């Protein structure tokens, strides 16, 4: 069928598999309702309109702009950063392209790109490792933008890059009081004081999000791990089991797909379950139940 | 007829590792280094000595880091006994636990591309928080598949070394060989069994001057150097001691009585512990328990017990946060 | 007994030359060190190694320089194996028209400062520009008035380890245990001697390329490590063998035959050579010809002795200027 | 230097004693041997063996034992070790009824003219009976006096060899180096103390037998030879490791623990008795005590006292008798 | 691992050399002993030692000498190396010819009953004629079809402990580890090689008596014992390091370098002569020519291959 051949086109260096049993691109102008959809909440079935949508327009340049964003939010990275690496060969010339493309990039801990990434996101700019040119070239202390979001607000993940717990704390937090509303900027500075210990003061923040999005998954993934560090396992257990039942929702039944990408957080209840002694799950809920 | 690896060379510890391996290898051995940076420097100078018998080989990487090296999975191709000594130089401020949060993944990912060739071979960890570092590794072998608790090793022969020599000073004209040493490599995990060596014992008053400078003296060792450097050459031969230990077990031309951070199937409650092992042709043959102690040094073995516990917990449940 | 003290001996090679003298040391010895900067660390490190009968003394030194530091006058009292080791650890910045007027300064220096003290003692300079820098220590011991011909040794035993090395490879499965080398340590003046060694030995083609590798092996080094480190492994290693025969040779223990940079005292025109001699409990006991060599190494040798001469009256000359 | 003469080389234990300790001695020693019959024959035999440095001396005797030989004399000069081993063959000697009798006076006359002329030495018994032998030798000593109970050893460690070997052969997978040995040298002045060792223990029914296997041991190769001999290829390989470590001791290269038959100034009951010491540059340094014990050794120590109390007694009523 | 039997460690010299043989084996190695009388107190004896992982075993012959014992065949079922050390002392009376006579014949049955069950085995030939034993016992392994030219080692390290003592006793302090002894191991047979050796050297008068007093050592040694008794101890030094040399050689811990009585295998003229070779994991691995030598050392070495030459000839046949 004329749906069967979208498929097949796809599946070429914009392969982006996502296992076909949503019917929204039956649904006619999927582009608004995509919009409409994550306007109040649930961005993961809008990240699904946005596939929709994006499905059968390959040239279009916007589609995969918000699509990646919304990929990167709910915990799915990894065909997230493939679809971003598409839209970057179309046009390269864009900051949502390469911001997006090289904070996530950072998540699989591979240094090597994310450096070019951020250099293509610092080239437009109208106005103990390699490190050097690319820090040079950022710098921009103060020179003529002071508070300029999207570099004093950014830049953070180069100090998360050299495991520098200290500076980014600082970098981050007298950060956020220009543009302060992004539930997504939030988790920039709700995780990297976690992964410099300080969990509790970390806490706080992350409840920010909800303040704003009561719909992140991150943001609950990221406070299970602040407390399963604490050691406090059971309701990190029950919030962290509340975040995949959330991650899906709706279409769950048909909204599987290649069922690798939600293979780290259907681990994390595992390493936990066996602190408790309880146990009596292990391979047994295999079937995600 | 045996090849060692010597992962994390061209550097600090691994590079005088592999300039006292060079000599003690039998005849007829192989020598292979690597490290992302340095390794064909040191490679060609290793080359220049004499000894026969013995061969260099090296495998380079890509500078910024990238997970399943090409180069080490081709370099890791026969190989017997893999010594992973690869981790961040001692910044003053770190204090303890960015150490195990930024050499947790190194160690992951390295033992990863090592085992995923070559199952059959054995490990000599030592990376540094071998409290912690051990269980990561178990972690990963039980996920891969191939898994064997005889062919695991922590060295810990260090803390042998600062009793045995602490406790030749004052007792001069009479000197004894070695020393037990129970629980685990750190400030407070660490009980040196006094009770168990021949001759008689300076009184009391005393003894205990010694077991606590015996915990202390890495941090004596950390502040001498201005507080930029750490123990290396100390900690260099106490690799090699136990590197050579392996490799003549493992030959068939000893069996040795060994000290190591090793999995205690059994026996004790604690699943890691620093307990006596008896080495052979198979890795671990033979446990040992910890034998008859006084009343003095059962009041510390309760408290190591506990933190080697917790220790181990805060190791296994090692988690990353997203950004 | 022995109290061997390396001067220097706090970073790169001397480090590695430290570690391996610690460990073979006979009983009852005494190892000292200095250096300007680092000497505690490696003193603290060394002191946790357990070996009996081996006592560590340590001095220090105000950080930038000053002539004639009093702590190193207080730390030459019995010594007799001085061994000097202040090499600049410089880079591919400036290349190698200086770096000679720096080095010597510190050599005469620390020889003169040493010397002052103890006069009865040996010296083995392992400096860089070794065929100008020993002709600075002579003229310093000279300047007191306490020059002992016999006791004034430049380590040069690392062509004769490359040489081994380079000829034991292209004549598997037969091995030598030596090969000896004359002329210098430096540029076209090694002049290999393969002939005189049991064997058959190989075309002169092949030959050719073998010595060729064995003369210029200085550069390849520093290639391979991006132009910036060089060979400190080796030369640690041969100046550790080298000043353990000094040593088990001044005990009686020993009376063996190497290859050094000595005084030749009317054996041969050139000032000084690399020739044979068989040590003993006073030094130098007796010294030998060169031997029967074949009818390429004569061309060798005099280009070897024309540079020689050369370098030696360089090295003479700045001594004189040098107050 | 050190020069170590054996008295006796011509014999079944003298041999094998010249030939295992002429390729341990240090470079640049002094070997004497003297025997009544036989001595050039063993002595020209050595000369040719290839060892530099070592040198080789002999002396004969007449054919009747006339006492003070002047070849003993003269050949005892400069000599700073005595090794005693010359002993009649226990062919004829029956059980005991006149082997005492002979073997008492031969080692009297042997350390009296030894003693005379160098009074500064290491005697180290190794005769027959060294229960009483060890007496005698003292009182010959302290006739005319020049006695010092700090060089008086009696070799008693071929006990330790044959328990050593015993354990190791049950316990396979373990190997100990040394086992301790108390009380005396005879058929049941022995007490073997298995409970001063690192290791589980077997039950007590094995080890009584393994206790008692070492008692009675002698006589097994006796009857394993249908009285054509004794156990000779042990004695030598004892008495050659004895000799080393009291040269290496007295060298100043080592300071090692030995059991060995000693004078117990003011520790023990009994004047001579076999328990641990440390030795040093000037004989015997300190005394150490016997250590915790269970309670069978306890009554076994009681009665290897009660018999060696008369032992003693038995070799001093002997002496005193000829003047 | 290896397997060294000693075939009568009984006599003055076997029970001098199991006990250097017990001193420097590897871990978990054994070591098998075999004599007509003496063999169970010498087992007794060393068993006794406190060096562990090596075991003993032993056989007992029987009192009359009778040919193929089924003791014997019965020790030797996994030997690697065999060493022959059994003979008959060289107390006064009798010539050469008379002690070959007899030692011939024993040489051939202890190495006709090993081969017969371990024919791929390492043989150390030390019995002394040697110069014409070693071609008598290649003739016996000849005939029954199992002969290897890379394993038939004949002993011959005394002259070169004693050549290299003798001038190292003339060159002091200066000292050699070796020197190359060629030619044979019987009186004037014996050609050292001191021109091949570092340092200087004595006036020819000094070199023509230390050459002569290499090879007449073993008439001081008789003289200097009376008439009874030989080199005993000497004997059974060189035996053993030899031995060694072999062993790791069996293991790859080693690539030696040494002077033996081989087989020429298509060499200068006579089958077999005193050459250099070396060894490897499989017994004999490279030939290595003698190499450039003095005027007067070619004469010597004309007048040697000639006299043994005729010792081959005389030893070729007992017939």
């Amino acid at each position: 069928a004329e749906a069967q051949e979208q498929l097949q086109r796809v599946q070429n260096e914009t392969n982006y598999p996502f296992e076909p049993n949503n019917p929204y691109m039956y649904h006619d102008k999927p582009m608004e309702e995509g919009i409409a959809m994550l306007q109040l909440a649930n961005m993961a079935e809008a990240a699904l309109a946005f596939e929709a949508v994006c499905q059968k327009e390959p040239e279009n340049v916007e589609a995969w702009r918000r699509l990646g964003t919304t990929q990167a939010e709910n915990e799915k990275d990894c065909l997230a950063i493939i679809a971003l690496n598409h839209a970057r060969m179309l046009d390269p010339k864009d900051i949502a392209v390469h911001a997006a493309l090289a904070v996530s990039h950072t998540n699989e801990h591979n240094v090597g790109a994310a450096l070019q990434s951020l250099r293509s996101w610092l080239l437009s700019q109208p106005q103990p490792s390699e490190y050097r040119d690319c820090c040079t070239l950022l710098y921009a202390a103060v020179e003529m933008n002071p508070n300029d979001p999207q570099l004093h607000a950014s830049l953070g993940v180069l100090h998360n890059l050299s495991h520098r717990f200290d500076e980014a704390a600082k970098n981050f937090r007298r950060a956020v009081e220009l543009r302060p509303d992004d539930a997504h900027m939030w988790n920039k500075l709700g995780a990297t004081l976690a992964n410099g210990n300080r969990p509790q003061e970390a806490l706080e923040a992350y409840n920010r999000a909800l303040d704003i999005n009561p719909g992140y998954v991150r943001v609950m993934y990221n406070m299970a791990v602040s407390y399963s560090n604490m050691a406090q396992y059971p309701l990190a257990a029950k919030h962290i089991t509340r975040a995949i039942a959330l991650q899906a929702g709706g279409t769950n039944p048909q909204g599987e797909g290649s069922r690798i990408a939600t293979r780290g957080l259907w681990d994390l209840l595992r390493m936990t379950l066996n602190l408790m002694d309880r146990s009596d799950l292990v391979e047994a809920s295999w079937q995600q139940d | 007829m045996v090849n060692v690896a010597v992962i994390g060379a061209a550097g600090g510890i691994g590079q005088s590792l592999s300039l006292l391996l060079l000599r003690e290898l039998p005849f007829g051995s192989t020598l292979s280094l690597y490290d992302v940076v340095g390794a064909p420097g040191v490679a060609a100078d290793l080359s220049h000595i004499d000894r026969a018998g013995i061969t260099v080989k090296h495998a380079a990487g890509k500078l910024p880091p990238v997970p399943r090296d090409p180069a080490l999975t081709e370099l890791a191709e026969g190989v017997d006994v893999f010594v992973i000594v690869a981790g961040v130089p001692r910044k003053p401020g770190m204090t303890r636990d960015d150490l195990f949060n930024v050499n947790a993944g190194i160690v992951m990912d390295l033992v990863l591309t090592c085992a995923s060739v070559s199952p059959n071979a054995c490990f000599c960890i030592v990376t540094n928080p071998v409290n912690s570092t051990t269980p990561i590794a178990a972690q990963t072998l039980r996920k891969i598949g191939v898994y064997n608790k005889n062919k695991l090793l922590g060295v810990s022969l260090l803390d042998g070394l600062r009793a045995t020599r602490f406790i030749n000073n004052a007792r001069h004209p009479l000197v004894v060989p070695y020393v037990p040493v129970v629980g685990g490599h750190s400030d407070v995990t660490i009980v040196p069994l006094y009770s168990q060596i021949p001759g008689p014992l300076p009184d009391e008053s005393t003894l205990k001057e010694i077991r606590k400078r015996v915990q202390v003296a890495g941090t004596e060792v950390v502040k001498a150097k201005a507080g930029r450097g750490s123990a290396t050459l100390s900690m260099a031969e106490a690799g090699a001691r136990f590197t050579m230990h392996v490799v003549k077990a493992l030959m068939g031309l000893d069996t040795p009585m060994v000290y190591a951070y090793v999995d205690t199937d059994g026996e004790h409650e604690c699943p890691f512990l620093a307990m006596p092992v008896v080495l052979g042709k198979n890795g671990i043959e033979r446990r040992l328990p910890i034998g008859p102690i006084t009343t003095v040094e059962k009041e510390m073995l309760e408290e190591a017990v506990g933190v080697v516990k917790k220790n181990i917990a805060k190791g296994e449940t090692f988690a990353r946060s997203k950004l």
